[PDB]
């Protein structure tokens, strides 16, 4: 039942921009804060961003200034607008949901999507 | 059957509203374990360490309002790791009333910004693991908003850290702690 489905990945050149979508179903959307995480093979995992209706938005140091998270509450979809992309941002991007009443801004998600590939070439 | 230490951040970076929320949190936890054989001890830390009550003190008078109400904020820097070391080495010791074969639980309340500590967490956390010490972390203030303070709460918490890291304004910490004991 519970689904977190990433789309909008793919190949982009350096300097370019991509918008990821995380379309969700199977849980009450407003009960969860939704975040983005990432992992390339051979590299450490990183939190990227999180959005909560009570706690606001959170960004990692790498994301801050370049990236914008938003939520279309009517369609139960969260977007990650990623500008000024670099080859070091190449990773599998996952979205995740964490129960919002913890108030933790996606530190420990309860649900994860399958991940979608983002590749950044020069 | 369980010995619970609170370790509360009283540095000057904790504002007065947050420090009172630490006292109320502590108090609500102790009230909830009142009809049980749980014992409590509390230490406040900054760049100094004050043992407000030991397990023996609580034994002799198990009144949360008696022990928690007069606690005043110390101010100063934030020596969280040395605070953890002093808990496992002194407050979890039978001289201060700690019962062998009780479950050892430490609840660290902090904004996640260690400053001025000559000890890193790598010097105190593996030792706390080797003693039986289960660590819960209650974040106040800006702790959940910056990557460094979030990492700090993860590093303190026993694993899986999502069953041990909570925010001071919710009842989720006390709900998880009740269910686990």
């Amino acid at each position: 039942q519970v689904q977190l489905v990433e789309s909008g990945g793919g190949l982009v050149q350096a300097g370019g921009s991509l918008r990821l979508s995380c379309t969700t179903s199977g849980f009450t959307f407003d009960d969860y804060a939704i975040g983005w995480f990432r992992q390339a093979p051979g590299k450490e995992r990183e939190g990227v961003s999180c959005i909560s209706s009570s706690e606001g938005k959170y960004y990692s140091d790498s994301a801050k200034g370049r990236f914008t998270i938003s939520s279309d509450n009517a369609k139960n979809t969260v977007y990650l607008q990623m500008n000024n992309l670099k080859p070091e941002d190449t990773a599998v991007y996952y979205c995740a949901a964490e129960w919002n009443n913890f108030g933790r801004l996606c530190m420990y998600p309860d649900y994860w999507g399958q991940g979608t590939q983002v590749t950044v070439s020069s | 059957e369980s010995d619970i230490v609170f370790l509360i951040d009283g540095s000057g970076s904790i504002n007065n509203i947050d420090f009172q929320k630490m006292k109320e949190f502590v108090s609500t936890v102790m009230e909830q374990f009142k009809k049980s054989k749980t014992l409590f001890s509390l230490m406040q830390y900054s760049d100094e360490f004050r043992i407000h009550f030991t397990f023996n003190d609580f034994k002799r008078n198990p009144s949360p309002r008696s022990h928690v109400s007069p606690i005043k904020q110390l101010n100063g820097r934030t020596k969280t790791a040395s605070g953890i070391r002093k808990v496992v080495r002194e407050l979890f010791h039978k001289t201060n009333g700690a019962r062998e074969n009780a479950a050892k639980i430490l609840v660290v309340i902090t904004d996640g910004e260690k400053f001025g500590d000559p000890l890193d967490y790598k010097d105190v956390i593996p030792e706390a693991d080797r003693a039986g010490v289960i660590r819960y972390v209650i974040g106040v203030g800006n702790a959940f908003n910056k990557p460094q303070s979030r990492r700090e709460l993860d590093t303190i918490a026993s694993k899986p850290a999502g069953e041990h890291v909570f925010q001071v304004d919710n009842f989720e910490a006390l709900n998880t702690i009740q269910n686990q004991l």
